[PDB]
């Protein structure tokens, strides 16, 4: 056990990024480019 | 989360307060933010501190202000500002653009018209964005009607009423528009402009009105247009009999003011207890004198002439129109409190204006428009059309439209049904409104202001609706309504399973007078991201003062005796300083009308509000954008994208208490 | 605008605001006799 | 500094009073400066909080009628020691001479005349 003693970080921001399943936030340009986009899975998947 | 609500602009020397949220915790954490200049390293104008509990929800708002610590010269003086927030969770920057823009001059001449040889009284009226006083210096200067500065006049303001001395007009005018301007002089904006014009203003007779029958001739007017010629006395009296002579015109623009005209009539009428009328064909005019006979050909203006001359003693007065112009296209449309987006499942109002060729609403003109209603995923189908006519007092149409819950976009082509306008020669409008999402989450509020709109004092309930959320258990309710580009006030509420929609209550203040908006956002708990959806809806109030200031003379009756002595009492609910202005009805001259010396108080105090259009738009960052706001928060981003007797007299400044009285 | 005979317009620009005065003189040699301003009009048009 | 994440009460000048009081200021903080019913404010008149625990305050004053130059040779009317905002002072010379200039003096705010003539004329001669 252990006592906390300064806050907790919080998530990075996520800015003008369509974020993926995991939190990988691309750019917009790969939306609906028909492959890999995010990489890491294919969550956005932009009903291309 | 940490969802931070701040204006998009924020106004040098004024009390911005900022607004901060936490998504909750069971432990009450503190936060900072501060303003820091351009250089981050090192430099900043102030630092505010706020204090989050479970009494507070984890959600309090700071004041802060922008004073002059800029660095003196430079390229560019602004360097906006750079904000920043200190909490024990998260720590993020964000520049955001800043003017200087803040208060309002309010120029008050005593006369609209001057004579060489007289003296100028005028004053300023300094304002800040909480309507306070403000007093600051201010400096005025004088143009040329042809473009040239005259004179400038500095002075200290310290009642709050800027008094300004009197000015003297040259040994040689020039006659024309004259130009007014002020300026705080030191380091401010938003410099004031105020008209004048120098003519001969020596004695108006009675005044000539002319109203017509119709604003603009169309095609039912072409072979008869009977117009209405008035003159009444400057004391409220009409007059009894006076010889009226008519004279046409063609004018093919508005800049051009010698035409040829008939030369047919000089048509001489007689007016009647104060009011006179006369048909006046225009196929006679057009056959006649201007040498071709068509309403097809002729699109252009038609100048009327008329003088007014007394029978019974000799006296003339003349009045004029600028000019009546034949266009074959119909008057124009367009949409006013009218926000050009969709909420689906939800009847959506559509409020339509149809204005005539010049600035002028028109009325009783029947409309009727054609919408298809599209689906989301696949085919649509026509919604039925529905026609309705423009009242004259309104003068804004009104429409309702139900749309199913799949429905992303509307197109509606409003057109215009007369029977006098033919098919080819119609006045049509095509637009679209597009639809609020990745979560599916959405946020409505009603009533669309049609209630109409309201007074100070009484409270306003406003449904708000999640539909279809993220989650079903939704944490709180936020809810915020600003004004003048700031945040007057901060709300919160609880979501109960008692129902679908819940009511809120809202009060409102005196401080919100001229305008308003609103907007609901609510945050959920996402498992991998969260997004918050957000919607906004204008706010249109009636105009109460908050000082209520009402001056009324202590002798009742109808007409007074001169020279008899007569006494003004002012009551006020608080103390305020009066200035006074015993301004002449009959210096009004022609000069399309001599509308009003200002006629406008809140119409020209709502530019302080920073965003345009009603409310309501696209995901969270457009509709702040839209709505004036710019947001931070984890989930989204927002994108910048001698006698008697001389006038006029009376011009004085007293203080005044709940109840104050002079004699005079 | 367009000088008058032996031009020299001093402190020469593109365009002149409204209500802008420049004084013209004469090129060497002559004399400035008269009244020599030229005035922006409201207009494109210029006192002369 | 760490990727990021006292003042005492500033004195009041005479007939001022402070907009925001407390204990405590952060440095950094400024304070907005106010003035009694019946004062004007000229000055900046913000004070802002050194990181010496002091408090850098600029050219400010807390200003705001009374009795004219008082020439043996003019006459006021009415004749009393102070005056109140609003009323207007009568002045004029013995008989056979009339005031060269207005007639008719307003009190202003404060300590202030339309025109003042301060020992300038009041009459000569008016034929």
């Amino acid at each position: 056990s252990c006592e906390p003693t300064r806050g907790c970080p919080t998530e990075e921001g996520c800015g003008e990024r369509f974020r993926c399943f995991s939190g990988q936030c691309i750019s917009k340009s790969l939306v609906c480019n028909g492959d890999s986009d995010c990489d890491e899975d294919s969550a956005d998947e932009d009903r291309c | 989360t940490y969802v931070i609500s701040a204006p998009k602009i924020f106004r040098v020397g004024a009390s911005e307060n900022i607004v901060i949220q936490v998504y909750g915790y069971t432990e009450a954490f503190d936060a900072t933010i501060s303003i820091k200049s351009y250089p981050d390293k090192k430099f900043s104008y102030s630092s505010g501190h706020v204090h989050l509990s479970s009494e507070n929800k984890f959600q309090n708002s700071a004041i802060l202000t922008i004073q002059p610590k800029q660095l003196p010269g430079g390229q560019n003086p602004v360097s906006y500002v750079y904000l920043e927030v200190v909490s024990k969770h998260f720590s993020k920057s964000k520049r955001m653009p800043i003017t200087y823009d803040n208060g309002f001059l309010f120029i008050h001449t005593d006369k609209p018209v001057y004579t060489p040889d007289q003296s100028v009284k005028v004053r300023v009226y300094s304002l800040n964005d909480d309507l306070k006083p403000a007093k600051r210096e201010t400096v005025l200067t004088f143009i040329d009607p042809e473009g040239s500065e005259v004179d400038m006049v500095e002075e200290i303001d310290h009642i709050g009423i800027i008094s300004f001395p009197d000015f003297k007009i040259p040994s040689n005018p020039r006659y024309g528009m004259w130009t007014i301007k002020a300026k705080y002089k030191e380091d401010f904006s938003t410099t004031g402009t105020a008209y004048f014009e120098v003519k001969e203003y020596v004695l108006p007779h009675f005044s000539v009105s002319i109203e017509p029958e119709y604003n603009f001739i169309g095609y039912k007017n072409f072979k008869n247009f009977e117009i209405t010629i008035k003159a009444r006395y400057f004391y409220n009296k009409v007059v009894t009999e006076a010889d009226v002579y008519i004279t046409f015109g063609i004018r093919e623009d508005l800049k051009d003011d010698q035409k040829e005209m008939m030369q047919t009539a000089m048509q001489n009428t007689m007016l009647i207890n104060g009011i006179a009328q006369v048909t006046f064909d225009s196929e006679t005019a057009v056959k006649e004198l201007s040498y071709y006979s068509l309403e097809d050909l002729n699109n252009k203006y038609l100048y009327i002439a008329v003088t007014v001359i007394e029978s019974t003693g000799g006296f003339s007065e003349e009045a004029e129109i600028p000019g009546i112009k034949y266009v074959l296209s119909p008057y124009k449309l367009n949409l006013v409190a009218t926000p050009l987006f969709l909420k689906p499942g939800i009847p959506y109002p559509i409020k339509v204006q149809v204005k005539d060729s010049l600035d002028q609403l028109v009325g009783g003109v029947p409309v009727t428009l054609n919408a298809q209603t599209i689906d989301v995923n696949q085919e649509t189908s026509d919604l039925d059309p529905s026609k309705s006519v423009t009242r004259v007092d309104d003068g804004v149409a009104s429409f309702v439209l139900n749309l199913p819950s799949g429905v992303t976009v509307l197109e509606f082509n409003v057109k215009t049904d007369a029977p006098d306008l033919p098919e080819e020669n119609q006045a049509r409008e095509g637009y679209r409104a597009i639809a609020y999402s990745l979560s599916q989450s959405y946020l409505y509020i009603d009533w669309t202001d049609n209630h109409k709109a309201l007074l100070v004092g009484e409270h306003l309930n406003i449904i708000v609706t999640p539909k279809s959320p993220y989650i079903d258990k939704i944490t709180h309710y936020n809810y915020l309504i600003l004004s003048k580009g700031k945040i007057i006030h901060f709300g919160t509420r609880e979501k109960f399973s008692d129902a679908s929609y819940q009511s809120i209550n809202i009060p409102v203040t005196q401080n919100m007078v001229p305008s308003s908006r609103l907007l609901v956002y609510y945050i959920v708990t996402g498992e991998q991201t969260a997004e918050l959806v957000s919607d906004s809806v204008w706010l249109n109030i009636e105009e109460k003062c908050g000082n209520q200031l009402q001056v009324h003379l202590s002798p009742d009756a109808d007409a007074y005796s001169p020279g008899q002595t007569v006494s003004l009492n002012m009551a006020t609910g608080m103390d305020s300083w009066v200035a006074l202005a015993a301004v002449d009805s009959a210096v009004y001259g022609v000069q399309r009308g001599a509308k009003k010396p200002l006629e406008r108080v809140f119409q020209f105090l709502e530019k302080s509000d920073l965003g345009c259009g009603a409310g309501g738009g696209l995901n969270n960052a457009n509709v702040f954008h839209l709505a004036g706001l710019t947001f931070l928060t984890n989930a989204n981003a927002d994108d910048s994208q001698r006698s008697y007797f001389p006038e006029s007299w009376l011009w004085e400044v007293h203080l005044v208490p709940r109840r104050k009285q002079l004699q005079f | 605008p367009v000088p008058p005979e032996n031009g020299f317009i001093r402190n020469e620009k593109q365009l002149y605001l409204v209500g802008e005065d420049v004084e013209i003189s004469c090129l060497t040699g002559f004399e400035t006799v008269g009244y020599q301003y030229f005035r922006c009009l409201p207009d494109g048009t210029w006192r002369q | 500094l760490l990727e990021p994440h006292f003042c005492p009460s500033p004195p009041a000048l005479k007939d001022g009073f402070v907009q925001d009081e407390g204990t405590m200021f952060p440095v950094g903080k400024n304070v907005v400066y106010t003035c009694n019913e019946g004062y004007s404010l000229i000055g900046n008149p913000v004070a802002r909080c050194g990181e010496d625990l002091r408090w850098l305050v600029g050219e400010m004053h807390c200003q705001k009628c009374v009795l004219p130059v008082l020439m043996d040779g003019i006459q006021s009317h009415p004749q009393k020691p102070f005056y109140t905002v609003g009323e207007k002072v009568t002045v004029s010379c013995s008989g056979g001479m009339s005031l060269e200039g207005p007639s008719a003096f307003l009190c202003g705010s404060s300590l202030k005349w339309s025109p003042e003539m301060k020992n300038a004329r009041c009459v000569q001669k008016e034929n």
